[PDB]
RNA sequence: GCUACCUAAGAACAGCUAAAAGAGCACACCCGUCUAUGUAGCAAAAUAGUGGGAAGAUUUAUAGGUAGAGGCGACAAACCUA
RNA sequence: CCUCCGCAUAAGCCUGCGUCAGAUACUGACAAUUAACAGCCCAAUAUCUACAAUCAACCAACAAGUCAUUAUUACCCUCACUGUCAACCCAACACAGGCAUGCUCAUAAGGAAAGGUUAAAAAAAGUAAAAGGAACUCGGCAAAUCUUACCCC
RNA sequence: ACCUCGAUGUUGGAUCAGGACAUCCCGAUGGUGCAGCCGCUAUUAAAGGUUCGUUUGUUCAACGAUUAAAGUCCUACGUGAUCUGAGUUCAGACCGGAGUAAUCCAGGUCGGUUUCUAUCUACUUUAAUUCCUCCCUGUACGAAAGGACAAGAGAAAUAAGG
């Protein structure tokens, strides 16, 4: 009967766990992406 | 707004202030001879 | 604007040595009784403080590592438990943290 | 003029001092013991009281559990709000927080201060202590009392 | 190596409306209308807002050329290392 | 909480927050950037090379356009050299300015507006405002709205 | 042409106003070609007050509506280290005119950078006026027209302090 919010990182913060959090955001649109071509370009955007 | 003139490439540098160039022109030459007499150490850019 | 002739050192003195700068003196000092060092009356003890900080940082990086990552805050009462020491029956169901050494006689 | 204004005018602004405010009682909660400047800990004790009593109305309160969620910016002390603290001062009905000036900051010589809830596992604080009832000036008061309740 | 103009060979110009436009709205980009601040300033000309252009006579990186009785100039006696 | 950004190439600079020891993002010592990326090319003599690009297909043009070889003769027998670092350059400065390109189009990357306190004036930026709505002022400057019509050049 | 050209910043406006009285209004009084109402004039009075707008850069003036009144002046034509720059008064440019031209105009017109962190002096908390309404009164006065004072009552507006 007690709603607890999830104890999770903050998803803005400054931090380790914000940061592995805002990568598993990006993994989730990954994971959302229907099409292979949609998820390819998602994967490979970002140029390092 | 002014201030930076100087917009550093090396290859108007040598070219406008180089060894060759300045040996190109007599005037040149008598540049050298005058920076040589007057010992600087460096005679060219 | 800009002054219109030096300012003496006689004028100076008087300014800067007006007893409006100068420092006040303190009578709020006094010994403290547990250490001996100086406080002032309404701040707490320096020398005590920085005991209790210091074994504070002991125990809490103790709750650290028995906490072992971050949001793993527990959900139940802490007791500090130190060297020779065993847990009382209020003790029992709250999270022990061990600490390695006799436990200070300011400490309770 | 400021006359009867209550809150200080902290951060960079009403949002930022509530902020500032709420990372400092977050710390409260999760350490039972903050060393912060003085004035900072002065606005956030009231704060700290009212998250107690918030925890007090318990966890299916649906504006208790807000209030905590808003506050609390770790939500893993929230559970430690409503099963830990809250339970300790049932009892209590306020005064759950002590606050005692700290020797000014090394760095910026700030007025500093220490707020922790009442009860905390913690070392205890060097708690300032009145004089003991057995000096001089004590004694001859006790003498008075004494002579008082003896007339009555 | 700034700037005026030019030479060689490059690059940039989202989106919307229209339709092969020195067309419209509007990013990037270029400029600098008006206001406030600044005036030993962040700055020996800037900041914030506002604003003009933004497929062209556009903007711009690179290298080269024209030198003072001169150069270059869509003439403002402009610009040619504050 | 912010994200103008950020990461690379170019250009520029040239060891300029790597380790150790001393001082008091400094000094001295030690270490480092490893070519596939990029630069550094081409044996002669003649001789070829009308038909853009724009998804190049229709159309449509005008300002009429970056992209081609052959013939003979020589010739293989042998993967060097150089850049590779950084928080960086031009502005006398850890300068709110200037700074080409490719991607990211708000970020996975990069950052911190508050030294502490109080909350006086004056000043700057912003927000709200009774009734009125340009009566302000040189002028509707600024702000707020999205708004007609007529003149000079 | 006496100080100032190794700078005394300039006309209007904003802000704040200090002062004079040769008084515009309010007070007291004499005269009047003062019947009353409006007035005119003079003596005394500077405590208080002395409006908002349309063009125009305008100080002014004209006009509109008011007011008890919308006073004349001095103060570096008070006050730009408090403000604005519309005019004027640089560098740009057009029209008319002058000149061969450069360029110029007692001309017009569009645009055109307002610095200063205060050392010293000085300074920074010192019983209110006026209008109007009713009544007096349609009375006194006067041929009529028109039309009062004083006393009384009530209302406001501004200003000061809360
Ligand atoms: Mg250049
Ligand atoms: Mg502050
Ligand atoms: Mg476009
Ligand atoms: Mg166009
Ligand atoms: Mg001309
Ligand atoms: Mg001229
Ligand atoms: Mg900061
Ligand atoms: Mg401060
Ligand atoms: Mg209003
Ligand atoms: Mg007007
Ligand atoms: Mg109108
Ligand atoms: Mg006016
Ligand atoms: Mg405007
Ligand atoms: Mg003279
Ligand atoms: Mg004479
Ligand atoms: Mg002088
Ligand atoms: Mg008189
Ligand atoms: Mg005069
Ligand atoms: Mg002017
Ligand atoms: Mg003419
Ligand atoms: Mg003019
Ligand atoms: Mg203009
Ligand atoms: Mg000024
Ligand atoms: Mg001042
Ligand atoms: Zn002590």
């Amino acid at each position: 009967v007690a709603r607890y919010p999830p104890i999770v990182a903050s998803m803005t913060a400054d931090s380790k766990a914000a940061r592995l959090r805002r990568i598993e955001r990006w993994q989730a649109t990954v994971h959302a992406a229907e099409s292979v071509d949609e998820k390819l370009r998602i994967l490979t955007k970002m140029q390092f | 707004a002014r201030g930076n003139e100087y917009q550093p490439s090396n290859i108007k540098r040598k070219n406008k202030h180089g060894w060759v160039r300045r040996l190109s022109t007599p005037a040149g030459v008598q540049v050298i001879l005058r920076r040589m007499l007057k010992g600087r150490k460096s005679l060219s850019h | 604007a800009a002054p219109k002739n030096r300012r003496t050192i006689e004028v100076n003195r008087c300014r800067r040595r007006n007893p409006q700068k100068l420092i006040k003196v303190k009578n709020n000092i006094d010994v403290c009784p547990e250490c001996g060092h100086l406080k002032q009356k309404h701040v707490l003890c320096a020398y005590c403080y920085e005991k209790v900080c210091k074994e504070t940082a002991e125990i809490r990086r103790q709750i650290g590592k028995q906490e072992g990552g971050p949001f793993k805050a527990p959900t139940i009462e802490t007791v500090v438990l130190y060297t020779g020491e065993t847990p009382s029956e209020q003790d029992q169901g709250k999270r022990i943290i061990e600490r390695d050494r006799k436990r200070p006689s300011w400490f309770t | 003029i400021s006359h009867g204004r209550v809150f200080r005018r902290m951060g960079l602004g009403p949002e930022s001092r509530i902020h500032l405010l709420r990372n400092l009682l977050t710390g409260l909660v999760r350490h039972e013991r903050i060393e912060a400047p003085w004035a900072r800990v002065d606005e956030m004790r009231g704060y700290a009281e009212k998250l107690i009593d918030y925890g007090k109305l318990g966890d299916t309160n649906e504006r208790a559990m807000r209030m905590a969620d808003f506050w609390l910016t770790e939500k893993d002390l929230i559970p430690k709000l409503f099963q830990v603290l809250a339970p300790r001062y049932k009892d209590q009905t306020g005064g759950y927080t002590r606050m005692l000036q700290i020797p000014n900051r090394s760095l910026d010589r700030a007025k500093m201060a220490v707020i922790e809830y009442k009860g905390n596992c913690l070392p205890p604080l060097p708690l300032p202590r009145r004089d003991s009832h057995l000096t001089l000036l004590n004694q001859l008061l006790q003498g008075l009392r004494q002579d008082l309740r003896q007339s009555q």
